[PDB]
């Protein structure tokens, strides 16, 4: 359900309070650390003696109530970046001390407000404040859609609200945050709390947000309309954008006083569960890649690694995968034997890295439905899965399976293969060498053989997340190059983030590869129309295979095979970001380079800026051979 | 002590307000401490104050208070932290002070309140942004107005006219309102844009022309009808809290600060007097309606200091 808390610039009395926001169903509350009118004097005398206490005692709660119950707030007055000295070093002080109060409370939050352009003051203070003593604490960013500049009643006679499009200026509340958060050089200890007006800019403001560390949105009760009964409701575009923060497990902030007076501040929080509870719920994807997402994982390097039972395991927990596999299998035995030759003509089938057996039980399965006639070879290199497959042949497959404990390169095969089939696909088709493994046992398919897969296609799509981004920089591990983290892809369930461009195919593969001069090396320029201001953090690749004919499988958002899980998209990061420009075009060069030992990407952005070439000599990242 | 009395009273001094009759009212505030609230306090003699036991009323409020004004002889308007604007009545003895309305139309605290020159207005400036309109009869808002960008530090009601009335923001703008007109707000100011206004007074006598003090100490002569300024003094050396013109024919300006001074200016802003009597930030201001070179000043201190001006 919803994570909730009420926001309050009031507290009386902090234990009936937090009492009453408790009982109205709120998990949180933010609210003041020091009275939000007490201005503090640290230079001049007589008020910088002021006799204390200087705020409420630590003493009114329970450490595990500051802990987790109580986000606290900068008071209004702090202003590090104003144009009066003696306010700016008040401010500075008032800032650390406020900081330090929270940190001394072990707040779970502080919030701190970006309410204009220049907060270059404000960031160095807290950078300051971050890099005194280690601590998990978030600071959450108060920042609005639209600044109330842009939002203010036109009854200035002499200064009229600009009636005229400004596609730039209506997105300038994203770039005190971008700067605010440059300056604090990406902290992890820093993300949004997004402040909702009652009128919604236009969507690509919205789309700016994108791929943000949004952590909590902030719903000022004045932006709910009134239904016919009376209670809170939202416009059908303020529920669009909830539903997209929800999506984001954003914390939901309610700020401002009760403007349905007839109910209760729970009827504000209702109206949320509501929306929580009748949104479409999570198919078979959305529940299998549950604590998956903008997980970076390492891409599996089953060649060089021999993957473990549980890892077979899961690939097996995909039926549409294997449906489409006998189906392809299914297609291709009857256009190979016509029904009069259905008892003299056996198939010679081999399973080219078996694993633990699911695509020689397909080809089985196809056999029956086809009621065609079939031979057997289970090949496969990993010979802990051999264990299960000669079990397997042993007790069930009998005679017709022919398990060879071989590396498919290796294997001097007694005779042909009508088909061969095989699953050595990963996120970015090649990347765990599909093609090297088949190119090596293609000599014993015959003349006229079939290869399932036929055909594979990889596919890449710029992409803007801060999120990712500072993921990916917190990958640094000792004793290798600081900067290796980005010279090497992810296997990821990309969440937040944002895909500036369609996904343009990058490389393809066709088996049996009938080159009289194979080569798997690669080149390819791609470019790609960016319609929107934003900031590229990397390639979200993609792949689609040809196992026979119109047999097809997908990971391409466009042409997704429904409901199969196997393969989450890769993500190739890029050491720096790049301001990307509405109208401009990201040009991305990638290459498949490869040696007789081991084979790896390079890539380069080479347009609206040039980056330096990634992963060179693949020295931060290799497939080994 | 008065019945319902609080029996003590809170340190932070917010207001100083002397009545027609020459009665002293206080708005007090708990900015520290345990419990963050208020209290409003009754003077029939203003040398008893900040005395607790030698008051003609007392009361709690809620919440804190950041801003009062006297509506009539009897009334109270009060400026809450809790986003509320509150009207409190004077007992028919006297002898209490008790709540009309409690009404929470702003999102934020409530800083600063004026009543219109009928009476039966108020204009309420906030933390929110916004400036309310009330009618203090019907105990309901009119008019809300988003003009600013930033928080509403004051607004002043005109003397004479209950149409028009001053703002000030830290969006930088003096805004001048004629509700009469279909765009209420005009900005004014002088020819370039300096520290942020953080208090305007209304002139007395000359309808068209105000002051207004700035972050910095700055106290500012403005002529509306010429919408540039004049005459402009240093005053302080930290923000000018408050302005306050004094009854006579030709009014003395007293001027407040963060600075824990008060200073009392001529018509040329020249300085006449000075009083270095706080030891912490001077909150208010108010001439007696009786003894016209008799000032009285509150602060965080919690002293009610009785200056005599020269
Ligand atoms: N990304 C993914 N990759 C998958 C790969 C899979 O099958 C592969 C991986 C495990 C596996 O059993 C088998 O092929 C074998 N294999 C490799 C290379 C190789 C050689 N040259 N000769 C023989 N055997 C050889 C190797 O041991 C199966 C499912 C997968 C699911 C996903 Br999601
Ligand atoms: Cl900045
Ligand atoms: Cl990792
Ligand atoms: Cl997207």
């Amino acid at each position: 359900r919803v994570s909730s808390g009420r926001d309050l610039n009031c507290v009386p009395e902090i234990a009936d309070t937090l009492g009453a926001v408790a009982k109205q169903g709120f998990d949180f509350l933010c609210m003041p650390v020091f009275h939000p009118r007490f201005k503090r004097e640290f230079i001049q005398e007589p008020a910088k003696n002021r006799p204390g206490p200087q705020t409420r005692s630590d003493l009114l709660l329970s450490g595990r109530d500051w802990n987790t119950l109580i986000v606290g707030k900068l008071s209004p007055w702090i202003r590090p970046d104003s144009k009066v000295e003696k306010i700016r070093r008040n401010s500075e002080a008032a800032m650390l001390q406020e900081l330090n109060f929270g940190a001394y409370l072990g707040l779970p939050a502080f919030l701190l407000p970006l309410n204009q352009e220049d907060n270059t003051n404000l960031a160095r203070v807290l950078t300051n404040h971050i890099h005194t003593g280690h601590h998990s604490s978030m600071f959450w960013m108060r920042v609005p859609l639209v600044a109330p500049e842009d939002l203010r009643d036109d009854i200035i006679e002499n200064a009229p609200t600009t009636h005229t499009e400004e596609y730039s200026g209506e997105e300038k509340t994203w770039m005190w945050w971008h700067n605010f958060r440059t300056l604090c050089d990406y902290s992890k200890r820093i993300a949004v709390a997004l402040e909702i007006g009652a009128d919604l800019p236009s969507n690509h403001v919205i789309d700016r947000w994108l791929g943000e560390p949004i952590k909590a949105a902030i719903l000022p009760t004045s932006i709910f309309l009134t239904n016919k009964k009376g209670f809170p409701v939202l416009s059908k575009m303020h529920q669009r954008l909830i539903f997209r923060l929800l999506k984001l497990e954003v914390q939901f902030i309610i700020t401002g006083t009760n403007h349905h007076s007839e109910k209760e501040f729970c009827s504000y929080l209702q109206y949320l569960e509501y929306l929580s509870q009748n949104r479409p719920p999570p198919n078979a994807y959305e529940l299998f890649a549950k604590g998956y997402e903008d997980y970076l994982q390492s891409p599996l390097q089953p060649l060089m690694d021999n993957l473990e039972s549980q890892t077979y395991e899961v690939f097996e927990k995909d039926p549409i995968k294997y449906s489409q596999y006998q189906q392809a299998i299914y297609k291709c035995l009857l256009d190979r034997v016509p029904e009069e030759e259905k008892d003299t003509n056996v198939q010679v089938l081999m399973v080219l890295g078996a694993g633990r057996g699911p695509l020689v039980n397909a080809s089985l399965r196809a056999a029956k439905q086809a009621d065609r006639r079939i031979k057997l070879y289970a090949v496969e290199k990993n010979p802990n899965a051999v264990v299960t497959l000669e079990n397997w042949q042993f007790e069930e497959w009998g005679s017709q399976v022919t398990v060879v404990s071989s590396d498919m390169r290796e294997w001097v095969a007694p005779e042909k293969a009508d088909i061969i089939v095989s699953e050595l696909l990963g996120s970015f088709a090649d990347n765990e060498l599909s093609p090297e493994c088949l190119d090596g046992a293609q000599h014993f398919l015959k003349d006229d053989g079939v290869s399932i897969p036929g055909e594979y296609t990889s596919f890449l799509a710029p992409i803007s997340s801060s999120k990712l981004y500072n993921e990916v920089r917190a990958c640094r591990e000792k004793d290798r190059d600081p900067e290796a983290q980005f010279e090497m892809p992810y296997v990821v369930r990309l969440h937040n983030f944002h895909q500036l461009s369609a996904p343009q195919p990058c490389f393809t593969f066709s088996h049996p590869n009938r080159d009289p001069m194979i080569d798997n090396n690669r080149y390819c320029t791609l470019e790609f129309p960016v319609e929107v201001n934003t900031v590229l953090h990397g390639f979200a690749g993609y792949f689609e295979t040809v196992l026979y004919q119109d047999i097809t499988l997908s990971i391409r958002p466009e042409t997704h095979s429904p409901g199969m899980f196997s393969w989450f998209p890769i993500l190739f990061p890029i050491k720096q970001p790049i301001t990307v420009r509405e109208g401009q075009t990201i040009c991305v060069r990638f290459w498949r380079c490869s040696n007789s030992k081991k084979v790896w990407y390079e890539w380069a952005v080479t347009a609206p800026v040039c980056s330096a070439i990634h992963n060179p000599t693949g020295r931060s990242y290799t497939i080994g051979l | 002590l008065p019945p319902n009395a609080p029996a003590c009273m809170e340190r932070q001094l917010e207001a100083a307000r002397y009545r027609s009759d020459g009665a002293l009212l206080l708005g007090a505030s708990s900015l520290s401490g345990r419990c963050w609230a208020g209290s409003l306090w009754l003077f029939k003699d203003p040398c008893a104050a900040p005395n607790e036991g030698f008051c003609s009323a007392g009361v709690q409020t809620e919440a804190g208070v950041a801003d009062l004004t006297w509506v009539g002889e009897r009334g109270i308007l009060v400026a809450s932290d809790s986003g509320a604007v509150e009207l409190w009545e004077l007992d028919e003895n006297e002898t209490l002070i008790v709540s009309k309305f409690c009404k929470y139309e702003h999102d934020d605290i409530v800083s600063t309140v004026s009543v219109l020159s009928s009476g039966t207005q108020a204009v309420s400036g906030s933390k929110d942004i916004c400036i309310k309109v009330w009618d203090l009869a019907q105990q309901v808002v009119l008019s809300s107005y988003r003009a600013h960008a930033a928080q509403v530090t004051c607004v002043a009601a005109s003397p004479h006219k209950d149409s028009v009335f001053l703002s000030c923001s830290e969006d930088n703008r003096i805004l001048l309102w004629d509700t009469r007109c279909p765009k209420p707000a005009s900005q004014i100011g002088c020819s370039a844009p300096g520290y942020l206004p953080t208090s305007l007074a209304w002139h007395p006598q000359q309808s068209e022309v105000f002051v207004f003090g700035d972050e910095n100490g700055t106290v500012s002569l403005v002529d509306t009808k010429s919408t540039s300024c004049v005459l402009s003094s240093a005053v302080h050396s930290q923000c000018v809290t408050g302005l306050v013109f004094s009854p006579h024919s030709v009014p003395f300006l007293a001027s407040l600060s963060e600075d824990c001074s008060l200073a009392v200016l001529d018509s040329s802003l020249s300085e006449l007097f000075r009083s270095q009597a706080h030891r912490d930030f001077v909150r208010d201001a108010t001439w007696s309606p009786l003894n016209h070179s008799l000032l009285t000043t509150v602060g965080w201190d919690h002293q009610v200091v009785h200056h005599v001006v020269p």
